Formats: C-alpha cells, structure tokens, sequence
RNA sequence: GACUCUGGCAUGCUAUUCUUAGAGGGACAAGUGGCGUUCAG
C-alpha cells in the first residue's frame, strides 16, 4: 500500500481479524518480529498491530502478484491448521499446494518423482514448516511466511505478523491473501465484496464432521 | 575490468546486495532476487511494472532480510509511511 | 500389432479413480474432459488416455451396476472440502475486545467501532 | 543423447541461454554436468590430481577402494575440483570428473602494473582456507609464471592465471585440504568488491523470469 | 431415563430405577474397557435403542451454540441430549421448557483456582475417608424421564435448559459446581479440563475458572482475583532453532503438530500389580526395568513423567551437574 | 524391433486460396461385424 486510498484497511477486514483473532499473539517474542508489535498486556499475551499486518499482507501481495506462471508459486503447509486453506488458496490462484509431510530433498534432489523448481514460497509456519525453508535457501527460493511472535526470521524474506495457531486466523488470512493477489490481478471488482466465503478455508476438524452432519 | 585501450576485459559483472552492497557470489544460492509487483494510483491493478530487490545469503541468513526488504519498499514508496 | 503403454494406462485410471462422474459415452466429450481435467503436455498420449478411458468405461457399464455405487465418499470428501454454512462464523454480533486492544484500534483511527464489547480483567 | 531434468538444463538444452556466465549472473546451481559438457565442452582439459587407495572398514572385512582428487579446467576461464572414491579406478576417476565438472566457478584475472592487454595474473592477494591450510595468492607482473607448489600450480594454470605468487601455510601435506584452500581463493577472487565494480547494477531478468513461456510448454 | 457411555463405564446397576431407558448405538458401540462390555452382555435387556429424528437434533445445536458448549460436547452427546429433549416432549408438555439460557453473573474471590476445596480427603482445620463413605464419594451429591451423565458440559446445557437431570445415585441433582477452562485473550470457555490449547485463537492460555449452575438454569462463574494467576513471569524465553527427523523433541507451541515417533517399549511401560493372583509366584517382588532397549538409550520418558520441571519457569537457575532431559 | 522423433489433409492464426516457415488442429484402434478363458488379443 503506498499510502493509496484503495489499498486501505477497511471497517470490515478489522472485524473479521478480530473475530478470527489475529492480534493474539504469542507469549514468547522473538526479536526480530518486535517492529511488528502494538504492545504486551499485562496477561502476557502480545498484540499484533494490524496496520502492519495488512501492509506485509499486500507486500506478499504484490510479490505473488508480479510472477507471470501462477504455478510457480509453491505453497506449503504440513500440519492440519493450514491443510485444506493451502488447498482453497491453490483453487484460487492456481498455485502448487504441497499439504501434508513435505518430502525432503523436493526442491534438490533432481532425480526425484516430487522434485520441483518454485519461484516463490509462500509457507503457513516458519517453525513447523522448517524444511522447505531450508531447502528454499539451497535452491534460490524467495520466501513469505505467515509469522507469529515466536517465529524465527531465518531464511524468509517477507513476514506476515499474525496468529497463525488458530484455524480460523489461518483460514481468514491464507482468504485474504488469495483475495489480495485476485484483486491485484484484476480479475475480481474492488468495490463488490468476494462471493467466496473465509469459512471455505477452515479446518474442518471430523468431530466437526458429525457434530454437523447430524445437524443437517 | 577496462584496460587501457577501454576494452571490458571481464567474463561478467556479478550484481550487488541491496541491502548490504556486498557482490552476490556465483556459488551462493541462498541469495534472492525479488520481484514486487507496483500498482496503479487509481484502480490499484497491477500494471505491468515491478521493482527488483537483491539479498544475499549472508542477510538471509542473518534473519534480516526481512527488515532489508521492508525498509527498501519504504525506500522506493511501495510501503506507506507507519 | 499395436500394445497400450504403462503411462497412459496409469493415468487412465488415476482418471477414472477421481472423476468417473464427467465421463462419457462418446470418445471425444471424454477426450476433451480429460483434456481440462489434468496437465498433459502432448496431444498423442492425451488421446491414447482418451481412447483407453473410452474403452474401460464401456468395459465397466457393461460390468454389473456396483463398482459405480462403492463410488459414494469421494464426493462426499469433495462436497466436505467445499462445505460452506449460510452464515458465516467470523460474522459475529458482538466480540469481546482487551482494553489494550480497544487503545490500540483508538490509535489505528477505528475508534467508531460497534460490535466491540471491552471486558476487564477481573 | 541428453534429456534434462531441471529448468535450467531445458532451457540450456536449447538456444535460450547463449553463455554460462548468465547462469553465473544469476547464482543458480547447476546440477547436470551436461550443461558445462555443452558450454565448455572441448575446450575443458583435466588433470588427475591424484589416485590413492583406501581400505575401507566393512563387517565382511577390509575392502579396498580407491579415491581421486581430479582438477578440471577450461584455459583462461574456468576451473572446478573433485574427489570421488569409489571401487574401481576408472569409476571413480569419472566420477571426481563429473563431480568436478558441477563445480566449475569462474575467475577473475586482473594486471600487476598498467593495463595493456589481456587481463594475466590475480587483481588482488587473496587467501582461501581448508582445514588449518591457508593459501594466499599475490598479484604477480607478467612473464614470472606460477610461483607455487606443483597442485595449486596445476589449478591456477588450468584457471588461466598466467602468472602469480603463492603463500600456503599449514599442513600442505594432505593434499586435497590444499587443492580446496587454492580453489576457494580463486573463486575469492569473484567474491572480492574492488572500486571497479562500485556502479549501482541494473537488474535483468532470471533466466526462469524471462523464459517461462516457453518452460510452461515443458 | 437415558444412559450415558458414564453409567456404564461406572458400573451404574440402576435398570430397577427406570423404565424408559432408552440408548443410542453409538454410546454402547464405542466403549473399549472389556469389564463393561462383558457385563453388557450379561445385565438384563430392559433398554432399546432409538434414533431422533433431526429437528430436535438442529434446535439443540442452535443452543448449543448459544450457551458456550458447542466445542465441549461432541456429537454423540448431541445425540443423546436431543433422545431426551425428544422424550420430555413426546411424553411430558413441553410449555413446562425455556429456551435462550439467562446471562452469567460473575463474582470473582481470591482464592487461587488450585486450593483443594471439594477434595473428599483433603481437611483444612472431621473429613475422612472411611469404609462407609467409599460408594458415596462420587461427587456433590443432592420423576419419569432422567439421565445418567456424568460429563459436566451435557449438565451444564442441560440445566440451563430445565430437565430433571440424575447419576448413578438415586436421588436428582439441583446443584452441580465444577472447573472450566477460560482463555484470557479470546474469551471462550471450554468444559475439556484435559486440553491446554483453546480452540479459537490456538495460544496456550486456559487458565481454571470455577463455575455453578442450578436446576432454576442459572450459570455463575467465579474468577480468581489473584495476581499470581495472570502473571507473565516464565513465558518469554529464547527458543533453539526448529530441528527435524527422528529424534527432535520441539518445545511444543502448537496443539496439531507432528511430533516425531518416539514410543517406549513394553517391558519400560509395565508398572507392576501387586493383587494379582500370581503375583507371590513371581522371583522379584517389582517388574525388571528396561536397560538393554533402544529406547532406553535415547532417554524416552512417559507424558506424564516430569511435570513440574515444566513448570519451572525456563528463565531461571537449575542445579550446576544436571540437565533438564 | 511392443525404443525415440515424425509425413499425407488444412481455403484455419501469424509476415497467406497457387510458392514459403513458426505455431495451432487432425488419428486415438476411434466405430461396426465375427473369432475369442468373454479378458488379453
Ligand atoms: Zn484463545
């Protein structure tokens, strides 16, 4: 956003992170993520500013944007949190989605059924999803992350501060993100709201299953 | 790099960091080089232009590529004051 | 004579494994569903997929109505994967907010915020 | 007959990348070895550092395998270094060639005095370090030749280094702690900021940026 | 009267009691012990199994919603809590119910959410343990339709309804009080006392909260006014660098991520029994520790083992010779 | 030769029905009748 007035955060997109819970972050902090940071309360819980938030969102935005094969972009998420939002994310954009265990060696070892070439990586969790960051600084990678507090900034090049624990904070900002790369590609209206719900990037949880299946 | 007849007698130019100004090295692969997409004032589409930002892996490394890529969008208008 | 390949006959049945539902009786509606369905690269192995899925659904409508039936919860792990409620979840009527969240939405200009509720801690 | 598996070996493989400096420009790893066969190619000449037994320690017993240290090198260019061990003495040696041919690096050749002609010797001192081995290399004038040890002789020859005084401390005994001390000085060389290279730098595009309508078709 | 997986996993011989009991086959079909499923097979059939039609199941899943529950209760206890919403209407008026449960009230002390209060043995200033309180030390103890549940969210929904609600003991229940989890940064309640991570914003901050709800159907919650409760003393410290493969132990931030394998043999996890029949025929009179397993070598240890080294804050001094595993 | 590439016909796109040279189509045993373990052929 260069402080231009279409780009701006709006009423709605306040309410949805905090519904979500996007400014929870963390008790612990690294030090590299104390730019992005309101304050720490007194319950040990830190804030996450979300004019921040929303300026590294449309930063990684625009990098996704400016690379001409969509599928170049690899996205990756490991645990369940991020899975089917990884998915969503990929049927939007047309992104390579790797959910699940990442195989090691994916992006060097050559002589591999799974071995791929990204351009760019976009991961869910720089702790959970250590692997393909490594393996993206052996092949020339760039990298956005969905960062928390305590997250370390080894290896990522853009850093989205946000609650990325929660399944609904990780549905709503992997959304908004698709939402902000269609936007900036042009092939969906500014001013109409998107007919694609956040609740499709949720984790689903099977209890969740039957518990709705039987209310139904 | 130039002789004294002014002839460019070197197989290539290798290209700077942005961030630290240090030669990004032939063998170093933790280097990036991204490309960010910028916008029309008006409508806020991508126009078809971009700027280039390059980080070696000593930065990346660092953890601080990050910073380096924020201040540098701040540095050419990408990211908004605050 | 002519013998179909290995690649083709995987592919075909990763095909008719996932998407059975589109499939067709007449060869080039199959042909051009495969087509938009997966990333094939050449045209003559796509029609060798064609004409082998062509084949074996002939072979299996032939086959006594079952095989289709067992094919029940691959669409039920689709309609889950793309479940939406008529409501959305984060729409909600009133959120409880920390004070030192409210201060900081003050300082980030939605001070005129509605749906907040600040809790204290007691 | 050569079908690659990478981006990068596709797009050598046709007419798209015109010299391997571009693939230098851009610092991406080169994993076939066809592609350096196919820039290169005759022009590379290599030299069989050495060939040596081992006895490997295996619970069937002590089986004997043999270890090459080979340097490859492209005159007035290009030089990389390999070492393979393997059972028999011709795989290995192919092998310490191929390994040596994906680490192919670039150096640079600079002038002692005034700069008239073709760049000769080193353009600074520049030290490389392996396991307690320090090599140092000094800029020499033109007409001295290599004045150094028989291994980084054969290096720094097949570097095209016409002309250069050497340092090595350490132990110089071992002998490929010693062939990679002198081959990271001499890609220090391209690793050294001198006020020649001070010009902001114009960014291009990636080979992967610029020619991905054409990767999208394979 | 409806069973819960709780009658039978206590051993509830109360079929004289009733005479609609009614069950579903998932509570029965979903028990593991093998004691209580031989005496299933042995007690006297009385009960039948019956399905609710879906209304019912829809408009207890609204209020679910609405009281705070929904996450607490799984969906064979929606099952189960519509067979007897379901019941009192098909047999008793069904005016007799409100719906849309009253607001909570809250009124915080300052006793610390771990004092020992309603532990049968614990005594502060007689409370003993005797052999004619055994069978009656089950929990705070107080016409047609009833249930059998144990679980506190089912009773806790259930009250702020306004059924009847029972145990295994005889007479019904006015009063149940218990412990709930509350986040302190989104303010959602779970009733699961086993969990750490709250499901909402996912941080791991449930802290105990009591609560007390009436048979009238109002919910109050205590809080602690406790400055030692919400104090951020141990929770920043500098973590190491995410490592993977088959040894890695990560500090575990996250309630979903993969852990690696790393189990225990058999002969490590036998704690030994000393009433079994054969136990005086045995050699030794404790189970041979394990020290020739691969696991041994590794240092794997239970779950359960070395809690309160996790409770020390990591900002802080141990002793100079060891280290904490 | 169950290996790789590939032709016949385009009044289609590209500077274009008669000459060009890039791309995109078109053919896959696709359809029919018999012999066939009713499946490989
Ligand atoms: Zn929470």
């Amino acid at each position: 956003s260069g402080a231009l007035d279409v780009l701006q955060m709006k009423e709605e997109d306040v309410l949805k992170f905090l519904a979500a819970g996007t400014h929870l972050g963390g008790t612990n902090l690294d030090f590299q993520m104390e730019q992005y940071i309101y304050k720490r309360k007194s319950d040990g819980i830190y804030i996450i500013n979300l004019k921040r938030t929303w300026e590294k969102l449309l930063l990684a935005a625009r990098a996704i944007v400016a690379i001409e094969n969509p599928a170049d972009v690899s996205v990756i998420s490991s645990r369940n949190t991020g899975q089917r939002a990884v998915l969503k994310f990929a049927a939007a954009t047309g992104a390579t989605p790797i959910a699940g265990r990442f195989t090691p060696g994916t992006f060097t070892n050559q002589i591999q059924a799974a071995f791929r070439e990204p351009r760019l990586l976009v991961v869910t969790d720089p702790r959970a999803d250590h692997q393909p960051l490594t393996e993206a600084s052996y092949v020339n990678l760039p990298t956005i992350a969905l960062c928390n507090t305590d997250s370390p900034l080894r290896y990522v090049d853009i850093a989205i501060p946000c609650n990325n624990k929660g399944a609904h904070s990780v549905g709503l900002m992997w959304w908004m993100l698709a939402r902000e790369v269609l936007r900036m590609r042009g092939t969906i209206s500014r001013e109409h709201p998107w007919e694609v719900m956040p609740d499709l990037y949720f984790y689903r949880d099977p209890e969740e299953i039957e518990k709705e299946e039987q209310a139904a | 790099m130039q002789n004294d007849a002014g002839e460019f007698v070197d197989l290539y130019v290798p290209r700077k960091c942005s961030a630290s100004n240090r030669i990004i090295g032939a063998k170093d692969h933790a280097s990036i080089q991204m490309n960010v997409a910028e916008v029309d004032k008006v409508t806020g589409r991508f126009n078809g232009q971009f700027k280039t930002y390059a980080i070696c892996g000593a930065i990346r490394r660092m953890g601080e590529s990050d910073d380096s890529i924020l201040r540098l969008a701040k540095a050419d208008g990408i990211v908004s004051k605050n | 004579g002519r013998v179909r390949t290995k690649t083709v006959k995987k592919a075909a049945r990763v095909i008719i494994e996932k998407y059975y539902t589109r499939l067709g009786n007449d060869f080039h509606t199959n042909k051009r569903v495969c087509e938009e369905i997966a990333i094939i690269p050449s045209k003559k192995l796509r029609n060798k997929i064609a004409g082998y899925v062509t084949h074996l659904m002939k072979r299996i409508q032939r086959g006594p109505v079952r095989g289709i039936s067992i094919k029940l919860q691959e669409e039920e792990r689709e309609r889950r994967d793309n479940y939406v409620p008529e409501v959305s979840a984060l729409d909600q009527e009133i959120i409880e907010v920390d004070p030192d969240t409210k201060e900081m939405l003050k300082l980030l200009d939605f001070g005129s915020l509605s749906n907040l509720q600040v809790t204290q801690p007691t | 007959e050569w079908m690659p598996v990478t981006k990068l070996g596709r797009l050598v493989k046709d007419m798209k990348i015109k010299s391997l400096e571009e693939i230098y420009l851009f610092s991406l790893p080169i994993k076939e070895s066809e592609i350096i066969d196919f820039f290169l190619g005759a022009s590379l000449k290599d030299e069989v550092l050495k060939i040596m037994p081992v006895q490997k320690q295996t619970r069937a017993g002590q089986r004997t395998r043999f270890k090459a240290f080979v340097a490859i090198g492209d005159y007035n260019g290009h030089v990389g270094l390999g070492v393979k061990c393997s059972k028999e003495v011709a795989t290995a040696i192919r092998g310490a060639i191929i390994l040596a041919k994906l680490s192919i690096v670039p150096v640079r050749r600079g002038y002692w005095g005034n700069k008239i002609g073709k760049p000769h010797t080193v353009p600074c001192k520049v030290t490389g370090r392996c396991g307690s081995v320090l090599v140092r290399l000094i800029p020499a004038p033109r007409g001295t030749g290599i004045v150094s040890a028989p291994v980084p002789k054969k290096l720094l020859m097949m570097a095209g280094i016409d002309d250069c005084y050497t340092s090595a401390r350490g132990c110089t005994a071992t002998l490929g702690n010693f062939a990679k001390a002198t081959f990271d000085a001499i890609s220090k060389t391209y690793s050294y900021l001198t006020p020649d290279l001070w010009k902001e730098t114009v960014f291009t595009k990636s080979p992967y940026q610029e020619f991905t309508d054409h990767l999208v078709k394979t | 009267v409806v069973a819960d997986a709780g009658a039978f996993l206590r051993h509830a011989a109360l079929q004289d009691i009733g005479k609609n009991i009614y069950t579903i086959r998932e509570v029965v079909t979903e028990i593991r012990d093998k004691a209580t499923r031989r005496r299933l097979a042995v007690l006297p059939y009385e009960l039948r199994f019956k399905e609710p039609l879906p209304e019912y199941v829809r408009l207890v899943t609204e209020f679910s919603k609405k009281t705070g529950d929904y996450p607490s209760l799984s969906a064979t206890d929606i099952q189960v809590l519509a067979l007897t919403y379901q019941l009192e209407a098909e047999f008793v008026g069904v005016s007799h119910l409100k719906q849309e449960p009253q607001k909570v009230k809250v009124s915080s002390s300052i006793q610390h959410p771990e004092t020992p209060l309603h532990i049968s043995g614990f005594h502060l200033p007689g409370g003993w343990i005797t052999p004619s309180n055994i069978k009656q030390i089950q929990q705070e103890l107080e016409v047609r339709v009833g249930c059998l549940t144990t679980d506190f969210a089912m009773q806790n929904v259930l009250l702020q309804m306004g059924l009847h609600v029972l145990a295994v003991n005889g007479m019904l229940i006015r009063e149940a009080r218990s412990y709930i989890l509350r986040c302190h940064g989104c303010f959602k309640t779970t009733s699961d006392m086993s969990r750490v991570f709250c499901s909402h914003c996912g941080n791991k901050t449930l802290k105990k909260v009591s609560v007390t709800v009436s048979d009238d159907g109002t919910l109050h919650m205590h809080f602690s006014r406790n400055p030692k409760v919400l104090n951020p003393r141990g929770l920043r410290y500098s973590l190491p660098t995410p490592k993977g493969g088959k040894y890695a132990i990560n500090p575990h931030l996250t309630e979903d991520q993969r852990f690696p394998q790393l189990r225990l043999s058999q002969k490590a996890r036998q704690k030994t029994n000393v009433f079994a029949p054969d136990y005086i025929a045995g050699v030794s009179p404790f189970v041979e520790n394990d020290i020739s397993s691969r696991s041994a070598t590794l240092q794997v240890r239970d779950s359960t083992l070395g809690a309160g080294r996790r409770r020390l804050n990591p900002n802080a001094s141990r002793k100079k010779f060891v280290k904490k595993r």
